[PDB]
Formats: C-alpha cells, structure tokens, sequence
C-alpha cells in the first residue's frame, strides 16, 4: 500500500477523487428527493400521479372510410335477411337503413341494385321479403343522393322499472314506455310538462302557466335566470323537427371528451357521426380494446363527410390540454389537423363517493382541476388559437355540462364546487373579450339512468317518477344535448349565453336527499325482509319434513368433411348438361389439407379466423398443442380415472374447466406476439451478438491449451502468438503477443421484437414423431411432417400404403416446397461451425429445401414418384399447386403432395428489417400499437409486413380417383 | 397490397364483371402474420373452408381502409364476418421476391358431382362416410396416445 | 388577480384558488376532525364565509369569481353532510 | 454475407438477403434480358437440378402455359460447402489422393 | 502506472469504484431532475414556489 | 479462401483484466451492454471517445486455423470476367458471382 501511494504521488493521480464526487452526488441526489416528497405531501400521490401526460400527436387514429363500411352493412343486413335472423322491420332495421341512407352515393346504388336484381325470389319466402325490402330501400336511397346525412333516432324509448321477486331479489330493467314509442311523441311529452311543473308547432301546446320538462332561461334584470317561453318554444320545435326530419352536423368540427362507452357523451357522439360531423373524441384509457370499440362505432354510424379522431388524452395535464388543442389547430404539414372548432364538449370527469367535507383531499383536487380548471384551460387555449390566426367569425359553442343539484346529496368531495364554478361563464362572456371566439351553451342535465355518475340509482327512478317527474335515458340526454347545437340555437347562443334546463321537473321535488334515500331504504328494506322470511320458512320446512342432476359438455372434435346434398339438390346447382361432358381424369380436387402455424392447426386457425374466439373443441386442442393438458387412463391418487389431467401437476381437469384454466395463457402464447427467445435457440432481438476485430496493444496473460488447439493458434497468427509446451503435463501456454488480431463481443439492440410464432408448447413428441427424428431433422421438418400426416387424415387416409392398393407406386407426387428450406442448419454450417461449436456432421442435408420431402417420402409415403420441389419465395405454395397439377394432368402422377414451408430465424429478421420489409417495432409502439394490431392489411396506417412460421399441406389428386377411393373433396382446382 | 388490388381490379375489368358486384377480399395475414412461402398454402386452406361452410372472416385489423383503394370499384374491404348463402369459387393470389406472381381458383366440391351419374354419386357418398368414420376413430386414437 | 382574462388563467390563478376556496375547505374539515376527535358536539364554530354580490360581472380576475361562486355550496353541505354539528354557516355578501 | 460477414460487422450490402434465393438468378435474367410475364417455376434438386428442370420445362409447354422455356441449373463453389461436403465425407479427400 | 496497475491488482483494491458509483449517482439526479422539472410544468413556478 | 489455412474462432475466457482500448461512444455502449458489469466503459473528456476495459471472466473470441484436406477443385477458368462478356459492374456490384 505505501509503494502504491508514492506510485500514485509520483503521478499525480487522486485515487480519492471519484468517492469525493460520488459524496457530492449524493447530496445532490437528498436535496432532490426532499424537494419531490415536499411536493407529494402538499399535492398528494392521486394528484401527483394523476397529471402525467397521455397526449402524443403520435398515437391518433383516424377513421375516414364510411364509402365501404356502408357495403358492408348493406350485405350483413342482406344476409341476416336471408337467414332469418331478421324476420320484421324492427326499430335496429330501420336505423340500419338510416345509417345506410346517410352514406348513399351513385356506387352504393349500383350495388345494391346488382343484388337485388340478382336474388332469385322464388327460393322461399326469406328471399321475397330481402327483394321487396331491397327495392323500398333502393327508392329511399335514391332520394337523398344529394342531400346532407342527418342525425335521427328512431329506438323505442325506455322507462325505469324495478321489480322484487318472491325471494326478495332486486331486478332492474329499461322497459319501453307504454305511451311514449318514438321521439316525436317524447318531444310532446316534454312540452307538455305535468302537474308538478305548473306554476302547428309542438310549441303550441305548452300548457298556460305549467313550464315544459325541457326549457331554456332568461337572464332577469336583477341577474336571476327564469323560464322563457319563447325561447323554449324554439329548443322544443327544434327538437321535434330533429325527430321528424332529423338533424345534419355536416361541416362542424368537434372536439368531445368523456364519452366513453356506458356515458351520454358516447350517445353524443354516434350522433354527431351520424349527422356528418367531424370530430375529435379523447380517452383516458387507450387500447386496442378501446380503438376496436371506436372503429366499429365509426363504421355502424359514419355518415358520409364524416369523420373521428381518437387521441389519448388526461385532462387532468395541463400540458395535455395545451398540445391537444395545439395538434387540433395546427397544419397537416406540421403533423396536425388543420381544423378550427365549432363545438368543444368537455364532459370528462372522475368519480367522487363517500367524500365529505372532511375527506377532501388529493383526489377531490385532482376532480376539480379534470372538471373545471382544465375546462376554463381548454377554453383559453381555444381562445389563443383562434385570435392568433384573427379568427373573429366562426366562433365555437362550449356545451357545458352543469348540475341542478349543488351540494344536495353530500359525499362527492368537490363535485358540486366544480359545476357550481362554470355558471360564471355565463357572465364572463360579456365582462371580458373572448367572447367572439367562444360561445357559452349551460346544459343543466337531469337524472340520466345507467352512467358512471348515476347508475347506482336506478332502482329508485320509478318512485321518483311516480311522483311526476321524468328521468331520461342517456339516449334520450344526448337527443336533448344535440338539440342544442341545432342552427337556431347555436345562433342564438352567438346572440347571448344560452341556459338549457334538461332536468325534467326534478327541481319541483322538496327534500330531494330525503325522499330518494327514503325510496333506497325502502326497497331495501322490502328486499331484505322478504329473502330473511323466506330462508327461515324454508329452513322449517327442511327440519319438519327432512330429507335435478346437470350434465356438463365434453369437448367431441370433428374433422369436419364437406356435407353432401341428396343427388337431386346437387343435381339442382350444376348445368344438366355437366353430366358426362367432363373428363374426370383431368379434373383436379383437394382431399385433404392441414397446417401448422401461430393458431395451431387448419381447424384452431379457422375458429379463430373466422369467429374470433375458441370453442370447446378448439380451446381443448389448442390445450393440447400447447401441452398444458395430457390424456390419462388408470389409477390417479388411488382412484381410477379417464380423462384430461393438467400435464404439469398431473390433477384431473375437466373439458368444462379447460377455457377458465387455460385459455388465457392459450391466448397469450399464440399468434403474433413478442418474440420468444426459448423458441429460437436463446435469440433475443433486444440484446443481438455481434464480434468486433480489435488489434491487441499489449500482450495477454498465458492460457492454457491441448497441443493440437495451441498449434491452430500458432498456424492463425505465426509470430504474433508464443506457445510452449508445459514439461509437467503435456498441455502447452498460448500467449497472444502485440499486433495480435481479437474478437470481442459486443450487442446490439434490433427494433424487430413481435412475430407470428407456433404457440409456445407446440411439440413433435405430441404428435408421435421420435427424438431420433427430432434431433436429426431441422424444425421446420418438423413443422412439415406433422402437415402431411394431418392433410392424410383430413383426406380420411390414416396409412398412407392404402393408396398403393388403387395407384402404382410410380404415381404419387410431392410438389411441395419453401422459399428457404432449413435455415437452421445453414446457421449451423456458418456461424456455429466457424465458433467450432458441436455439429452434427450431417448438417448439410438437412438444409436443402428439398430434403423437407426427402423426409416426408422416407418416412410416410415410400413412393418413387415425381419429386418437383420449387422455390418461389413468398408465392411458393402457388407455384407448388400449378406444378401439382401439371404433373397430374400430364399422367405422371394421380396423387400429388403440395404446399409450403419456412421458417424464422434470427438472421433472416435482420435482413428483412435491412430491406425495411417487415414493420419497425418500435415505431408501432410510439403509434400506440399492441403486437396483434401489427398486421394491419390494406389500411392507411401499414407499413411492413409481420414475420411468421409454419407449414401448409394439401392432398390433390384426379377427380375420377377420388371418386374411386371414397375420400372427401374440399374443392376443384 | 396496393398493386394486388390495383391487379384483381383489372382482371375484373378486362372480363366483364358486373357493376355493383365487386369480390370480397380476405387477408388471413392479419391473424397469422407473413410465412415466406407457407402464405399460400395457409390461403388454400382458409379459402376452402370458406367455400365448404359458406363463412367470409374479416379483417378485424382493418381499422381505416386506405383512401387510395376506393378507386378499385370491384373490390370489397370487410372487416368483420359475413355469413353467407354461399360462395361458389374463390380467388387465391400471391406476388413473392423475385417476380414470383402466382394466381389459383378454387370451385365448390358440389360443382363437380353434376358431372356423374346418380348412382355413381351414391356409391361415392357411402364410401366417403365408411371412411369418415374410420378417420375420426383414427384422430381421437391418435390424440390421445 | 389583475388583468388575468379567461385565456390567462395560469399558475397563479390556481394557486389563489387553493388559497380562496380548497384549503377554506381543508380548514373547515380539520376543524371538524378535531372537534370529532374529542367527542365534542355542542360547540359549533360559527365560519364567515366572505362572499362576493358580482360572479364575473367585471371579468379579469383570474379565477376569484369561481372561487367565490364555489364557497356557496357549504348553504346546502350544511343540510346534507355531517358536519353540521361542529361548524355552522354564515354567508356574508360583501359590498364596495 | 447474412450468416458470418454480418455477424463480423463486416461492411454488407443492405439488400444481400434477396440475392442468395435461387429464383433470384432466374428473376435477374428476366429483369435483363427477356422482360416475360411467363411462368416461373424454379426447382431445387440438390445434384439432379436440371433434369428435374427439363421435366417441368416440358410440363409447362405441354400444359400449354407456354411456348418456349429456358432450362438448367447453376450451383457456385465456395469454402463452407466444400468442408460439410468433406465432413460428410462425399469428396474425395486429397491428401489421401 | 504499470507498476501502480499491478500493485493495485495485488491489494484488490478497484480504483474505478469511486467513478462507477459517482456515474449512478448522476443518472440518480437526472431521474429526480426530471420529475422536478415535470411537476413544474405541470403546475407553474407560481403554485410551486 | 485457403484451405491449408481456414479461419475459425476460439472462445476463451479472459483470465486478467486487458489493456484499455478506445471506442466510439455506440461501441461502446454496444460493449457494455454485451459483457454487463465484466466490462468498464468510460467517457474521455477531452474527445468524448471511450476508454473499454474488459474485465476478468470476460468473454472472448481467438482466431485459430485449421488445415482442410479438400485442396482440389472444378473451377472455372483464371482470368473468367463477367466484363469480357459486356455485363457493367453496377450489376457485378449488386448481384452474386
Ligand atoms: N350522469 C348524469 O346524470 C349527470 C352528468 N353530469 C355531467 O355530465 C358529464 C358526463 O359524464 P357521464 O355521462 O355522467 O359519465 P361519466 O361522468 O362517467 O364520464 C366521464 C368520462 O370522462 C373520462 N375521463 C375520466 N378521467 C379522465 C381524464 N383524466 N382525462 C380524460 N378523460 C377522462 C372517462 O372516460 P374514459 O375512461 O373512457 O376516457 C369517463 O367515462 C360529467 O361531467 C358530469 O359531471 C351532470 C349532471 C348529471
């Protein structure tokens, strides 16, 4: 140590210096840590946690393309006819030939013509009605070529109803209302107003001093808002010309937020799409299942025009307010929208419950910022926008969303401060100077059923209707809500802030905390009694007197051969010239097919191709492929037992049991997903190995060696390497000298992370192939052998020597071939052998792409027929068909094997993602992207395709053979 | 998928198809991703399940359908499935590295038996159920072994 | 809060919130918990709230009129909460 | 390139993996010298190629897809064959010889 | 210095450690600058202060 | 190619700290992500290169060579030019011999 120190003197060199600047560090490091936890016990963890951004430009979706949906609509409707499924032209019908209307042009007219013209009318009743229908629907869409889509509601509106069995059990349910069955009869329903609420147009019946449940107000001189019957008047005949005629939205921007599923902004916004409208919706919980939920609300209701833009968003950021209106506002060179608004409808909000006066704490503060500083936000920076650009003329309208009820229940922490803060607004407008850029809309909104905010009191909506006021539907809101952006009323909101009263004489009840929470204990108590009383009557039953068996499925999988018709039917489908024109030994079909591939087989494939979701029989295969289940038959704990047991802890499972146990894990390790590094050698694209040349600058310290490995060194470097044989043992010391060539490894990160991958489990031994097999062949042998015995069993040959009994061994083909063969073994031969890695000396073969079949001949078919392997990349499969079939039709085989195959593997990744073939991962992650929203075909968004694995098989052969063997045929080639 | 379209449109052009009736397209790729040369083999196998159960699936990854292929009149873009009264022949295409463009056409199986006499057809449907249900002993024998 | 228009609201407005109206709030439920803590129930604190005739009648205050406006819903937590018993209510609109 | 220079850090042309496909060749010859949309079959059959290219050559003639075709293999030399050729002992060893 | 090296490598004693756990130290707060700054953004110098 | 002597590596691990050498700051990045804590990366101030040190237990790869008894071959004749033939080396460039 004192030799070190004099060194370290002599040098000038602090050995101290870095704990010093590590102490100081850490200081720095205290200091910030006090300042943050100063910051959380002021603000608290919900709010200091609850402002993290969400907004980025990045992650919106844009959904534009109403000119297809609408065929779509159109044959999923022509077909539900045909099948029944609709049997009447209920109110879903008709608001489906709406949305179809709406989205009406000269194309969609021709369509829908060719299919009509086109159904043949005599094939039963069905088709008569899908023709007449048709042609009603084809004289109304052709009416409105012209003319603007409208918003109009046609569903049945819904009462409140509550019921209370015997037992005691509480029911709610949205009964229809026995007078009120359309909108228009609703609307005079409202003008008439009740009892309760008493001090040509729909207008005119408004009763003589009895104010209408839906009303607008008048500022009084003294500043109170009261009642006005003109203006009512025009809200209320707006209101039934929009549910008579309906209403257009065309050209109006919007941005709404809050409108999630379950929310009256949610109604709100189908019917702003279906009036033509272009609008931004936001969410605080963006998602695939989110995105999906828009896309298929966009394509039911989409009008022509029109358009929706999904955005993350925390209105609770102010930074996210700022760039969300920012983004709105700015050019689409400068990757925004390029819109100026017409409507901001800020009703976002968070729930309060059980938070009194004495509770307000962090989260009560984070609410009131989401719902009202983070408006008057929104609104200044909409106001910003649109004075720097001088934009004085086009003023947007503010639909505030106000509460009739401030302070009232109690327990909603700041709530009712929140809501009670945005009536100033309505002076604001006039005291300040925003007020051309900004228009003020106050919508009190009344006792709406089923939302977040009121859900838990739907039981009592009956009694508080029974005393003669009217709760609404958040259908029948978000009609009242829409009514208000109707030209006349967003004219007269330029005129003055308007107030709308939607509350539907709720304002008449006294004592509302009181008598709702009477209405609650009372069910209560009724529901509780009336269960108590009935357990005791049945427990004295049971002791005075003493002392239905439910069968569960199991999972029955079928292989599925196509149904065959009476001769008459089949007769009915094919010319009656056919018969005997054709030359069956020229006419080539497919008996059998199968795969293997990211959702299992051809059949687990399908089931989730086609329905999206596994059965039974699926879920219990893919359990299966997957090796979470495996079949016992004997003794288990003693007790003998036939069945499924879970292949891990060995205890029985059930088929009904199968979907709860597994199919998460099912669904999670299947199809496209982050790449697996278990399943391709240790290969993580994360951490990517590579090996850098480095020119050692001082020689190494000796390492031992055998003489024939010290030797190869010597040969590689020559006299940049000394190697000395070691008396003692016969080993020798390798010592690398300056100038020396190395190889140091270093790591890469690829942005390559998710591929369709075979589902983790998948196994060969599963399907009976040896591990002698398994560790001579290449995976993707694998893959392709168990291929071809499936096709052979969905072509109902299980020994394949059967054929031998109708053809000549010379007679059955394999076409089948791969667009790389066994890349595997080509990594072996080129990297592992070159780190001198244990290889099979036999690699070579096993990488031809024709040794797939060599393999598959070798060990299942034992023919000497024609072998035509091509190799057509991506069209490989095709290609295998057309040869197939010519070497069947030039007599050379009667039986062909086709199909494709390949593989991935970490090489081949890299190169795809060099080419910018495949799409970038991380790019998909800052679009918002999950793995299975990666392959997007035909979409604006796509760019790159998704890397995948497997094999597929078919069995073909000559018509007239089949015929013969009595095998199943899928299809004519 | 811009020129596939743009190709299949021509096709329909060039031969006459109806206005008003364009063919509906199917793009398994959504769910399964890209095999390098297995594609058109998992295709082979979805469109003959198509033809023999009648079932059209979506692309339920079709969120937005580019603007540029509205241009191609006689193509159809769903997004969810659609069950129909049946399709009687479907269209298979594959376009691979290297020029490698391929093109097949699968026809309903009950096409062919109106080529064949009545008893030469029953015949056929009894052997064809024999040997189902040797294979379905087969499978499950199989399975679980 | 001088010449603080609607589009200005900032850091500043939302600080003189907290001051006017959120931590009015906290202080009446600190006092209500302490009052609870010991038991004690027929000693109510009378709070002047001081209130304002004009809710942005004048316009460039920031967020003072919000802040006043918001102080009015204690009229009627009083009735519907169960504080009433350790804090009572007295508005008093202030003029010029 | 793709499996060692890569893995080297060699300096590799970014679109080499489209250049090692054995239809690649056939996709140059079109692409320079014959501008045909004819058929494309390109087979692999280790060391009988080209016979099995001359059987789909007069396949795809007598199916009548075409009428003229281009017929034959091609395969290059290169070190880390000839030493799996050597460890499967199919060439004969030189030193031996 | 390869006299130093070695006696260094003698004793066990990693000259390299002071800097290692001063370069965690300054990723430490550059963690903590951040959320600082983030809360400040979020809301003003004004309210903070 | 030569194969009296042919190439292959060697993984040895490190037994004593190596000598510092210098690196770009990715390479080095891309060195200590590989090697973790058994390597040392430091910024140089006056440069901003890096100084990497691997450490001991250090993974490493040798050069070695090897004699291989395939010394004969078929090969096509010295001097072969695909220019002779007038193909322009854009193309000799691109494409596999
Ligand atoms: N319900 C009623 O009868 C009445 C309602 N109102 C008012 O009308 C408005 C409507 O809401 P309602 O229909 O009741 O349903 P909710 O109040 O439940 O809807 C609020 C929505 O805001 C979204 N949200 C929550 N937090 C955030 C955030 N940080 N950033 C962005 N969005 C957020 C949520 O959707 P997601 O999670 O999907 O983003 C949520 O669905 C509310 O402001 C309410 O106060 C007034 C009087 C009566």
């Amino acid at each position: 140590r004192q030799q070190l120190q004099v060194l370290a003197r002599y040098l000038k060199m602090d050995l101290d210096n870095g704990e010093r600047k590590f102490l100081k560090e850490k200081d720095t490091v205290a200091e910030l840590q006090a300042q943050l936890d100063y910051l959380n016990a002021e603000l608290g963890e919900f709010f200091v946690n609850g402002v993290a951004t969400s907004f980025s430009r990045k992650k919106a979706r844009t959904f534009d393309s109403s000119w297809n949906w609408a065929k779509q609509s159109l044959l999923s409707l022509y077909f539900e006819i045909i099948h029944g499924v609709l049997k009447n032209v209920d109110r879903e019908v008709v608001s489906e030939a709406i949305n179809i209307m709406n989205r009406s042009n000269d194309a969609l007219i021709k369509f829908m013509e060719y299919h009509i013209s086109n159904t043949d009318e005599t094939k039963g009743e069905n088709y008569q009605l899908v023709k007449t229908l048709g042609e009603q629907l084809i004289e109304n869409c052709k009416q409105v070529l012209d003319v603007d889509p409208v918003y109009k509601d046609v569903a049945k509106p819904t009462g409140p109803k509550t019921a209370i069995d015997k037992n005691g059990n509480i029911t709610y349910s949205e009964e229809p209302r026995e007078k009120v069955r359309k909108l228009s009869q609703y609307v005079q329903e409202m003008a008439l107003g009740g009892p309760i609420t008493k001090e040509k147009t729909v207008s005119s019946t408004i009763p003589r001093e009895t104010i209408p449940f839906l009303h607008l107000r008048k500022k009084t001189p003294a500043g109170d808002w009261k009642y006005d019957r003109q203006l009512s008047s025009l809200f209320l005949d707006g209101l039934e010309k929009a549910a008579f005629n309906g209403v257009t939205f065309k050209d109006k921007y919007v941005l709404i937020t809050g409108a999630g599923k379950g929310s009256i902004g949610a109604e709100v916004l189908q019917g702003l799409l279906q009036g033509g409208a272009k609008v931004v919706v936001t969410t605080s919980r963006f998602s695939k299942q989110v995105t999906d939920y828009y896309q298929s609300i966009y394509a039911k209701y989409g009008a022509k025009g029109s358009t929706l833009i999904v955005v993350p968003f925390n209105q609770g950021s102010k930074q996210d307010v700022e760039a969300l209106i920012e983004f709105i506002y700015d050019t689409e060179k400068n990757g925004g929208l390029g819109w100026d608004l017409d409507a901001i409808i800020p009703f976002a909000a968070i729930p309060e419950q059980g938070i009194e006066l004495e509770h307000i704490d962090s989260k009560s503060e984070f609410a009131h910022r989401i719902m009202l500083t983070n408006i008057l936000r929104m609104m200044g920076c909409v106001k910003k926008q649109k004075s720097a650009r001088g934009i004085e003329t086009r003023p947007a309208q503010v639909i505030l969303p106000m509460s009739p009820n401030h302070g009232t229940f109690g327990g909603d922490g700041m709530y009712s401060e929140s809501k009670l803060s945005l009536e100033t607004l309505f002076n604001r407008w006039h005291s300040e100077s925003w007020a051309n850029q900004l228009t003020v809309c106050g919508a009190i909104i009344g006792w709406t059923r089923g939302t977040g905010l009121m859900s838990a009191n739907n039981i009592i909506a009956e009694g508080i209707e029974k005393m003669g006021v009217r709760t609404f539907s958040q259908k029948e809101m978000a009609f009242n809500l829409l009514g208000l952006l109707t030209p006349e009323v967003v004219e007269l909101c330029q005129k003055s802030p308007v107030m709308a009263d939607l509350n539907g004489g709720l304002q008449f009840v006294p004592e509302l905390k009181e008598f709702t929470a009477k209405l609650r204990k009372e069910l209560v108590e009724t529901s509780e009694v009336r269960k108590a009383v009935s357990i005791e009557t049945a427990l004295e039953h049971k002791v005075v007197n003493g002392n239905q068996v439910e069968i569960q499925p199991r999972a029955n999988i079928q292989l599925d051969f196509p149904e065959l018709k009476p001769y008459k039917q089949v007769k009915q489908i094919a010319p009656a010239e056919l018969e005997g024109l054709l030359d069956l030994e020229r006419v080539i079909v497919v008996t059998g097919f199968a795969e293997v591939g990211p959702w299992g087989s051809a059949r687990t494939r399908w089931e989730m191709e086609a329905f999206g979701e596994f059965s039974l029989e699926g879920c219990v295969e893919m359990a299966w492929i997957m090796g979470f289940i495996s079949y016992h038959n004997g003794n288990l704990k003693g007790r003998p037992y036939t069945g499924w047991v879970d292949s891990k802890t060995k205890e029985p499972v059930d088929d009904k049991d199968v979907k709860a146990k597994y199919e998460t894990s099912i669904l999670e390790h299947s199809g496209i997903r982050l790449i697996e590094p278990e399943l391709f050698n240790g290969y993580n694209p994360e951490k990517k190995e590579m090996i850098q040349e480095v020119i050692v600058e001082e020689d190494l310290e000796p390492f031992e060696a055998s003489k024939e490995t010290a030797e190869q060194f010597k040969h590689q470097h020559g006299d940049k390497v000394d190697i000395f044989e070691i008396p003692e043992t016969g080993e020798y010391s390798v010592k690398l000298l300056k100038g020396a060539t190395l190889y140091i490894p270093k790591a890469l990160r690829f942005d390559r992370l998710v591929a369709g991958q075979i589902p983790t489990g998948w196994n060969a031994k599963t399907y009976g192939i040896s591990d002698d097999i398994i560790s001579q062949v290449d995976p993707i042998t694998l893959f392709v052998l168990v291929s071809v015995v499936e096709a052979f069993i969905a072509s109902g040959i299980t020994d394949p020597y059967e054929m031998y009994k109708y053809v000549h061994v010379s007679e059955v083909g394999n076409c089948s071939g791969s667009g790389m063969g066994g890349v595997s073994a080509l990594r072996g031969m080129f990297k592992d052998r070159f780190k001198d890695e244990p290889v099979q000396n036999d690699i070579l073969q096993e990488s031809f792409i024709n040794t797939m079949s060599a393999w598959v001949n070798m060990l299942l078919i034992s023919s000497s027929g024609p072998i035509k392997t091509p190799v057509g990349a991506c069209a490989t499969s095709v290609e295998s068909v057309d040869i197939g079939v010519e070497t069947i039709l030039s007599g050379k085989a009667r039986i062909c094997i086709v199909g494709g195959y390949d593989d991935f593997q970490e090489e081949g990744s890299f190169e795809f993602g060099n080419m910018k073939a495949t799409s970038n991962t991380l790019e998909e992650f800052e679009h918002g992207r999950t793995p299975a929203e990666m392959s997007r075909p035909a979409t604006t968004t796509r760019n790159g395709f998704m890397e995948a694995q497997g094999a597929g098989i078919q069995i073909i052969m000559q018509a007239d053979l089949a015929l013969k063997m009595g095998v199943p045929i899928y299809g004519i080639v | 998928d811009k020129n596939e379209s743009a190709t299949i449109n021509e096709m329909m052009k060039h031969l006459g198809r109806s206005e008003g009736n364009p063919v509906i397209g199917v793009f398994q790729k959504f769910l399964t991703g890209h095999p390098k040369g297995a594609a058109g083999a998992w295709m082979m196998n979805g469109a003959l399940q198509i033809l023999n159960s009648g079932i059209i699936p979506g692309n339920r990854n079709a969120d937005n359908v580019d603007k540029i292929l509205e241009q191609f009149e006689y193509v159809l873009y769903p997004s969810k499935t659609l069950k129909t009264d049946g399709v009687r022949a479907v269209s298979i295409t594959s376009f691979g590295f290297g020029q490698k463009g391929g093109q097949a056409i699968v026809v309903h199986p009950d096409y062919l038996y109106g080529a064949i006499t009545e008893d030469r057809y029953n015949e056929y449907v009894a052997k064809v159920s024999a040997r189902e249900k040797s294979a379905y002993k087969f499978f499950h024998n199989g399975m679980i072994y």
